[PDB]
């Protein structure tokens, strides 16, 4: 609903033959790059490949991020699209190569069938039974709970292990509540009071709920979408048991941890059981590392090994820089800001500047996307920027000009409202002239160097 | 009753025209309103448009009087 | 043919197996009158259309269901599933108490 | 499966004649690099022989000359018999622990303690479980189990009845019981009882009954690394840190105790020590402090063989301001023998591309393989290998059964090689942001 930089991008706008239509799905031009991004979408949808690298290479404002977000739409919702900047990699909690691995495994998805095996009913009896322990000093302990559950078409009496009674107890269950119990986790949920004895005169603000229909014991099945990283995190910070470690692990502050290769390898074994059991579909996705020049030579040297993994997502890099110094390696210059031995691994999609008539088309697509109804002379005005000034400066003027027109009582933007927008809101270059002319000498009114 | 709400349109307009008659009969005296919850952008729309054009054919085939 | 079957039933000798013909031949056998003429003491019906769009859950059901048209077209099955989600998505998949993947 | 096609998936071993260490011109997915493969096979021999401790080998050569491939070939030709640790040198720059501690843990991971143990396992189909649960529970109960060859009934002790009820063991369930622990694993449901499993969904699998005796001794050969023993001894659930990480810096006196105890188990004959390999990929990412530690870690008796790869020429050593070959200090390089990988000839590129075109499901027409070979000479082995996947996807878009020259040409046109990418950069220097931060956005 809110309008943002890429709201007009809907897809790559390719033909079924995989050729780009010159203006489609919000794009203008970049046709060769849109066609290359199509073949990458094909590489992703065909699950066969791991750890292929793609670089979107081209100057700022050439639509590299529009291409990546268009890929994210051609893949649809099922496939994991995992966007990061290279500046997200420098965590204070864990080494930066941990964050890369977390993002690599966040980019691999799993759809898995799960059977939830549960008991549900109105609690009709609850009777604890206990033993006098030998002198451990903590005193007597509950040995078991007997609990009666009533549903609409049956009842049970359950003799619980005391670890499930602790779930029952920490859930503050009472006689006459409706509860849900998972035999999977031993976990308990208090659903409400019965709709029996639902007298209004409680301060307790209870939700009275109907008796569960059907039998007390149920075995429902549901399909869960998870990433491999979701499994890593669950098993590294255990929280689904009723044991003391799972209990205290919910009270401690959450913190990220440098999950070992040993854990990740053994979760591959676990997930492959789900595949062989036929309960899971593996759905590998894509990791988009925007601003990949902000990675350092330790990140890039780790990506070597990470991409060689027998499962890894597709990695799409974007860079906007020429021959530049590699970060963390001030001795080494290379194109794109990428180490030369890593660049060998990638397929590079070069991305090119727009022509003046393409800029005019983009301005009109963008104007009608923002709902800025805009006269043709006004379009020509805005499209003379983008040629003389960055393309982004065109698109950013459309909103001020709309406000100024509406404040002038116009239904639509004239050249006048842009000519006022051009004056209130400068580009970087006009502002850079103001600096150099005013900071031409120091003083009270100078800009600070 | 004085109000009929169709949660669903039927493929046959005669059945809904019968259904909405239940309130609109010689014993009625309040105004009758009929509401029809056509969910927009769905085949609930095409079902209603097909049923509505059939009612025109059924009215054309009774162009001449039966009186 | 559904009009013939009624006419065959009442008068099977004549009607054993264009509008200017129909309205003449049926003049004896059908009598019809309408509330506009004889029962105009009643008001007319007010028919109000009440459009509402698919909620975000319904359209998640509906669009993933419509995705099957990329493979099939079963269409008479799909138009019943489409009618379910257009009524309430709990008809198609009942929402129920849920928890993370274990 | 969960293993997808990856860059090294075609490597099945080292491709060397085990009787002579003569490298075959191609086998097991390796092509050429014969002298390097022979040397890696001599290293592989003395790894398996175990008698030699803490030697370090560097594999040195230009990028894409098969350095990782040879490392993967050794790993595939050691298999499970020997520990094999792979370390990217970037990994030791932990925030949890100092880099010498991280580098210690990597050495400890590469020595295995091999421990052989037995247990009686009882396995069969449950014919019946009777449990009285007589107010309290677990009072008494009887278990009947059969194989195809025997049937027996057992009176159960009360803590076994708890185990049976905990596992909801049911008639028809195929179970194994480890007797000394008393854990019950339900291996499956017997097919003959399928109709009793009225709660199980149709997705449920079934099995035939177990065969032979209900009870036998099954012998397990565990291998546990010195690192695992170190971490186990750190805290009350130390092993739990082998997964999450969150090991601290493990105290040196814990390791020194463990080294003594493992020497006792060896002398007592209770355990064997199995020296593995640590492979340090792109070792030049280590700094001068790391190399100083490695120098003496290699002199330990419980040191693995360390194998290393470097792309680097005479290059700046990290953490200092002078240059040395491989980017490695000469005092460290004095402790290391070096294996060189050379560039490939055009026919070896053709063979590697052919192998890669077998590992992916691709049919190359003979002219498409010739063109990819030509692109391989001109643009590098890795780029032509990525054109294989691209061409198949283009061919499938035109519904072709085989990849033709037209598909390779589309690939070459759509995706630039590194040199054309650099040339594109060298032309676009005003539009690309320079090292000065300067850029022009105008047309
Ligand atoms: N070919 C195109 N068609 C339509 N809009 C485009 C195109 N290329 C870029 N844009 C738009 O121009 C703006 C700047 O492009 P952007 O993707 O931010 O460039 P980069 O990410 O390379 O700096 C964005 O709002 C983007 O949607
Ligand atoms: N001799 C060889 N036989 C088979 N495949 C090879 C050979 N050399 C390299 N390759 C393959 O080509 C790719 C690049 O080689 P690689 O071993 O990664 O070189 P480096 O590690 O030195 O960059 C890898 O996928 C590798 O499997």
């Amino acid at each position: 609903h809110r309008t943002a930089a890429h709201t007009h991008i809907k897809g790559l706008g390719l033909n079924s033959s995989g050729i780009a239509e010159k203006q489609a799905a919000g794009f203008v031009g970049q046709c060769a790059a849109r066609e290359a991004c199509g073949v990458v979408v094909d590489l992703i949808k065909a699950h066969k490949m791991a750890g292929r690298g793609v670089l979107l290479a081209g100057g700022p404002g050439t639509g590299k991020t529009a291409l990546a977000l268009a890929i994210s739409q051609e893949l649809g919702t099922k496939i994991p699209f995992c966007p990061i900047t290279g500046s997200e990699i420098y965590s204070t909690e864990v080494k930066k190569t941990e964050v890369l691995m977390e993002n690599f495994r966040r980019a691999i998805g799993l759809r898995v069938r799960e059977t939830k095996d549960v008991y549900e009913g109105e609690v009709t009896e609850m009777t604890p039974e206990e033993a006098e322990n030998p002198l451990g000093g903590y005193g007597k302990t509950i040995s078991t709970l007997l609990i009666g559950l009533k549903s609409a078409r049956g009842q049970k009496k359950l003799r619980l292990d005391p670890s499930i009674y602790e779930a029952i107890q920490k859930e503050r269950v009472q006689v006459g509540d409706v509860i849900y119990i998972e035999t999977n986790t031993g976990a308990c949920k208090r659903v409400g009071r019965s709709d029996a004895y639902a007298t209004e005169f409680d301060l307790e603000a209870e939700e009275y709920v109907p008796i569960p229909k059907g039998e007390v014991h149920k075995k429902k099945e549901i399909v869960q979408d998870v990433t491999l990283h979701d499994l890593d995190v669950a098993n590294a910070r255990p929280q689904g048991g009723q044991d003391i470690i799972s209990m205290m692990g919910q009270l401690m502050k959450p913190k990220m941890t440098e999950i070992t290769d040993k854990l990740r390898m053994e979760i591959n074994k676990v997930v492959q059981k789900y595949i062989n059991q036929g309960v899971a579909e593996l759905i590998p996705g894509v990791l988009f590392i925007d601003e990949a020049h902000m990675l350092d030579i330790e990140c890039f040297t780790y990506l070597n090994k990470a991409l060689e993994s027998p499962i890894a997502p597709i990695v799409v890099l974007a860079s906007n820089r020429g021959i530049a110094t590699i970060r963390g390696a001030d001795d080494l210059k290379a194109a794109h800001g990428i180490p030369p031995d890593f660049l060998q691994r990638l397929l590079i999609i070069p991305t090119h500047p727009y022509e003046p008539d393409e800029i005019r088309r983009i301005v009109r697509i963008r104007a009608q996307t923002e709902g800025v109804q805009l006269t043709d002379a006004a379009v020509d005005r805005v499209a003379e920027h983008g040629v003389r000034i960055s393309l982004r400066y065109c698109l950013q003027l459309l909103a001020p000009a709309s406000i100024l027109a509406r404040v002038n009582g116009r239904t639509q933007v004239d050249v006048q409202d842009i000519a006022e927008a051009e004056e209130l809101f400068l580009d970087a270059r006009r502002s850079a002239n103001i600096l150099t002319s005013t900071g031409e000498s120091g003083g009270l009114h100078g800009f600070i160097s | 009753a004085d109000t009929v709400i169709f949660y669903d349109s039927d493929w046959n307009p005669t059945i809904d025209s019968q259904a909405m008659d239940r309130a609109h009969r010689l014993g009625q005296t309040k105004q009758v309103t009929v509401y029809r919850l056509i969910t927009r952008g769905t085949i609930e729309e095409r079902i209603r448009k097909r049923a509505l054009q059939k009612e025109e054919v059924q009215r054309v085939v009774i162009t001449g009087t039966g009186s | 043919q559904e009009l013939w079957a009624l006419l065959h039933f009442i008068m099977p000798s004549l009607f054993d197996s264009q509008l200017k013909r129909l309205h003449m031949i049926l003049k004896p056998f059908m009598l019809r009158r309408v509330k506009k003429h004889v029962q105009k003491e009643l008001g007319d019906k007010i028919e109000i259309d009440v459009f509402c769009e698919l909620s975000y859950r319904q359209r998640a059901m509906y669009q993933s269901l419509r995705n099957q048209i990329s493979i099939m077209d079963t269409l008479m099955n799909l138009v019943m599933q489409f009618r379910k989600v257009c009524n309430h998505p709990d008809l198609f998949e009942r929402a129920d108490t849920s928890s993370p993947f274990f | 499966g969960l293993n997808l096609i990856a860059a090294h998936s075609h490597i099945r071993g080292l491709g060397v004649d085990a009787d002579t260490l003569e490298p075959r011109p191609s086998s097991q997915g390796l092509v050429g690099q014969e002298k390097a493969r022979k040397a890696a096979a001599v290293v592989l021999e003395m790894i398996k022989q175990g008698k030699i401790a803490g030697r370090a080998v560097l594999i040195a050569g230009p990028p894409s000359t098969g350095k990782t491939a040879i490392a993967m070939g050794m790993a595939q030709s050691l298999g499970q018999d020997v520990p094999f640790t792979t370390l990217a040198a970037s990994e030791i720059f932990s925030l949890e622990m100092s880099k010498t501690e991280a580098l210690t843990q990597a050495f400890r991971k590469s020595i295995g303690v091999r421990i052989k143990e037995e247990s009686e396992i009882m396995e069969g189909e449950v014919v019946e479980i009777q449990i009285d649960r007589s107010t309290g529970g677990a009072k008494q109960g009887k278990l009947t189990i059969k194989t195809t060859d025997m049937e027996a009934i057992y009176d159960m002790g009360s803590k076994m009845i708890d185990a049976m009820t905990k596992e909801r063991v049911m008639a028809g369930d195929i179970i194994s019981i480890d007797k000394s622990s008393g854990k019950i694993t339900k291996l499956g449901r017997s097919y003959a009882r399928s109709r009793d499993y009225d709660a199980m969904g149709v997705d449920t699998k079934f099995l035939q009954c177990p065969e032979g005796e209900l009870q036998k001794r099954k012998e397990v050969v565990h291998t546990v690394s010195l690192h695992e023993i170190d971490v186990i001894n750190s805290r009350t659930q130390g092993f739990l840190a082998l997964f999450s990480g969150d090991t601290g810096e493990i105290r040196s006196e814990i390791r020194d105790q463990i080294n003594t105890k493992v020497a006792e188990w060896k002398e007592e004959g209770k355990a064997e020590i199995v020296p593995g390999v640590l492979f340090i990929d792109e070792v030049h990412m280590l700094d001068i402090e790391c190399f100083s530690y490695i120098n003496r870690a290699l002199e330990s008796d419980l040191a693995p063989i360390v194998i290393m790869a470097s792309n680097r020429g005479v290059s700046r050593i990290r953490g200092t301001d002078y240059k040395s070959p491989h980017g490695l200090p000469l005092d460290f390089l004095d402790r290391v023998v070096i294996i060189n990988t050379h560039p490939y000839t055009p026919d070896e590129l053709r063979q590697i591309l052919s192998i890669r075109a077998q590992e992916e499901e691709v049919d190359l027409t003979p002219d498409a393989l010739a063109l990819l070979t030509k692109i391989g000479q001109e643009a590098g082995l890795r780029y032509a290998s990525n054109l294989i996947t691209t061409s198949q996807l283009i061919a499938a878009k035109r519904r072709a059964k085989q990849v033709g020259v037209e598909d390779v040409q589309r690939s070459f046109k759509l995706f630039y090689d590194p040199a054309r990418s650099v040339r594109f950069v060298q032309e676009s220097e005003k539009r690309l942001i320079g090292n000065d931060g300067v850029v022009d956005f105008s047309y």
